């Protein structure tokens, strides 16, 4: 029993840990004294503050892209979305210059997928707040946690909750592990469902990384990584900033 | 209620472990003579190779050995007994309480005096009583006057002391020369943070996991699995904190 | 010996706390219906505002 | 608003920062009903020991 | 007093300045005290600071509806000079000057004329 707890607790964290089995036991023990006799209950907030995080750490960067009611008939998008699914096995990049409708199209793309499909949409721009210290959006430990907990909220996989000092490779492995679980769940009920990841404003993240002296924003690694079978990845940028995110030769433009 | 009397049993163990953990730090001093702590039982090497004296053993909460882990050659030895009354912290104890401890102290004293002569043991041996509550002053005065051979002002308390010990004259006096009373200890709510303040002196910064780890070490000495060896030494404390001797001397001359 | 029977009392509490701690993790599931654990006593809100039933209460390790 | 401070569920730093609001209230409640001690007052030393910090942890760089 | 370039006496990290200012408001009764933690990143310190600004001004304007809170940074250029002299680039003020504060607070900095561009003001700034 003393070690089964370590093995089960290691699933919610991105890495193996040896202090959490102590802290949960201490919480349970301190509920069993006289000082807590007024309230012997344990709730979710108690467990989270035992581990040392709050709900903001599970959702560090919510979506902000504006939806619109008017939508002029615009014929290309229905062809451009099927061009993605019928060209699997490679990352796809869409580009167009200022004020042409990339961010609106990112909200429309989800309706044309085959039935049973699920799409995750991420925003790297916010509303121009991405350059402020309290509002960075470009680290691994923000975007990957966001997307994992959005899939878990929809009921596809386990939560992923952050632990201090964890490096980039552990977060990459923890994310890629949960993609497989989600796609198995989707392709149980229907034979041809897809799981689609949309990264809007991919070129802002690398500018924000390079401004503070870093060199590898998360999308600059994710584009060359290899995803499990049945997963789509699409990135959108302006045409002259495209070389910052440096696609491999196999990419589709 | 009944559950109150079950809950109040746990607070005593919490007090015991915190108070022992504060004592365990002294093993780290580089120019001090303390050598061993034993938790809930005397040292198995107390009489060297010869079998252990079992009389009066179960009053032993904590035992401390200086110089050697062996009564025949140690410089000083202490045996200690603790009490944590929860809801009456300001109310003095009567001698009818200390009776039940004094009886066992005399029982151990007799068997120790039989094997090793008095003129040796009188230099080494102490019995302590440690409690949250204050203790009857007149009874202490009777203990003092018995230990110093003076006519006490409170003959009833001296008669009670004689009834508890079953000794009179100088043989009582010698026994009262080994009896130490320590009341008015800080309560559990204070003990829980005094340990943090004292442990912060050996570390370069404030820490909040070390008071857990020392308490866990003390607690795991108190189970059945460690009954073969209840001792705590310097190496145990260092591997509880997670370092070894090389980390204290990383670069010799 | 006598001390054996005192030491064997602590192992039961250690077992109890570890086994309850393994149960407490289920509160983190985002699509599961569990709402509360109470340790050594039933919930004080069990009958809402009405006073609590005390019969058979002391067998309750976990609720 | 003019007199009472209350905790939100967000914004506090983890571990030792989270429970200072509770421990000030605990200290006051403890002092009021421990009138049997030598004195029931509160002074600065008891506040600092209640919080667990030293003065130089609160004020690392004076003006 | 000229100590800000000695290793035991730095003054240009977030976890020194923001802790100082938060506890100076908290000691006066306007907010809860802010105590540091080892391993915490800078964004957590920023959010925890803004929360207690929001507490303090709400305490003050419930009694005087046109009161303000003033925060002053003296010798702002020295904090950036000390940071760049040891290989960092972002002292606390260089981030704090571009952050958006609650209503009813004002922010003032002072520097020498030939050093002003070290702290790089945004176009909204007043000189
Ligand atoms: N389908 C549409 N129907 C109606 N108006 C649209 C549509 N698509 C775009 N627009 C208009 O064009 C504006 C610019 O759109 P959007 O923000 O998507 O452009 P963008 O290419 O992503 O811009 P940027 O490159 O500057 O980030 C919208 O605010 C809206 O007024
Ligand atoms: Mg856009």
């Amino acid at each position: 029993q003393r070690n089964i707890l370590l093995r089960e607790s290691a699933g919610y964290l991105p890495d193996l840990d040896t202090e959490a089995p102590l802290k949960l036991k201490e919480l349970v023990n301190r509920k069993a004294l006289t000082e807590s006799a007024a309230n012997p209950s344990i709730t979710r907030m108690d467990v989270l503050r035992a581990l040392g995080v709050d709900e903001t750490d599970l959702f560090p960067a919510p979506c902000r892209i504006e939806r619109i009611e008017n939508s002029v008939s615009r014929t290309q998008e229905a062809t451009l979305v099927q061009r993605v699914v019928e060209a699997f096995g490679a990352p796809v990049i869409i580009h167009a210059d200022a004020g042409v409708g990339k961010s609106i199209f990112s909200t429309h793309i989800e309706e044309h997928l085959p039935t049973g499909s699920v799409s995750i949409l991420y925003d790297c721009f916010g509303l121009g707040q991405y350059r402020n210290a309290s509002s960075y959006r470009h680290h691994h430990r923000t975007a990957l946690v966001q997307m994992a907990n959005e899939m878990a909220s929809r009921g596809l996989c386990h939560p992923l909750i952050p632990n201090a000092g964890t490096g980039i490779s552990q977060y990459m492995r923890a994310f890629l592990h949960r993609l497989s679980q989600s796609i198995s769940i989707l392709r149980a009920s229907e034979p041809l469902a897809v799981l689609c990841i949309i990264i809007d404003a991919a070129d802002n993240a690398q500018m924000a990384a390079e401004e503070i002296g870093e060199t590898r924003s998360f999308i600059k690694d994710l584009i060359r990584e290899k995803l499990p079978d049945g997963v789509c990845l699409v990135a959108l940028c302006r045409p002259y900033r495209r070389e910052l995110l440096d696609p491999p030769p196999e990419a589709l433009t | 209620s009944d559950s109150l009397l079950v809950r109040t049993s746990r607070d005593g163990d919490q007090f015991h472990y915190l108070w022992a953990a504060r004592r365990a730090l002294r093993l780290l001093e580089p120019q001090s003579t303390l050598v061993a702590l034993t938790i809930e039982g005397a040292s198995t090497t107390e009489m060297g190779s010869q079998p252990v004296v079992e009389d009066g053993e179960e009053l032993i909460d904590i035992a401390e050995y200086y110089g050697s882990n062996e009564l025949a050659t140690a410089t000083t030895v202490r045996y200690m007994q603790l009490k944590h009354s929860t809801m009456h912290s300001d109310t003095p104890f009567p001698p009818s309480g200390l009776q039940k401890t004094i009886e066992g102290f005399a029982t151990r004293y007799k068997a120790l005096i039989q094997k090793i002569p008095v003129e040796t043991l009188r230099t080494k041996l102490e019995f302590w009583f440690v409690t949250n509550r204050p203790v009857s002053s007149s009874f202490s005065e009777a203990i003092n006057d018995a230990a110093n051979q003076h006519v006490t002002r409170h003959p009833h308390d001296l008669a009670k002391l004689e009834k508890f010990t079953g000794l009179q004259g100088a043989e009582l006096s010698i026994f009262c020369q080994l009896l130490h009373i320590e009341g008015q200890q800080d309560d559990l709510w204070s003990q829980r943070n005094i340990l943090l303040r004292e442990s912060a002196g050996y570390l370069p910064d404030l820490d909040t996991e070390a008071p857990l780890k020392l308490k866990e070490l003390v607690n795991r000495k108190a189970l059945t699995e460690s009954a073969a060896n209840p001792s705590i030494t310097r190496m145990d404390v260092l591997r509880a904190l997670g370092v070894d001797e090389t980390d204290l001397f990383p670069a010799p001359c």
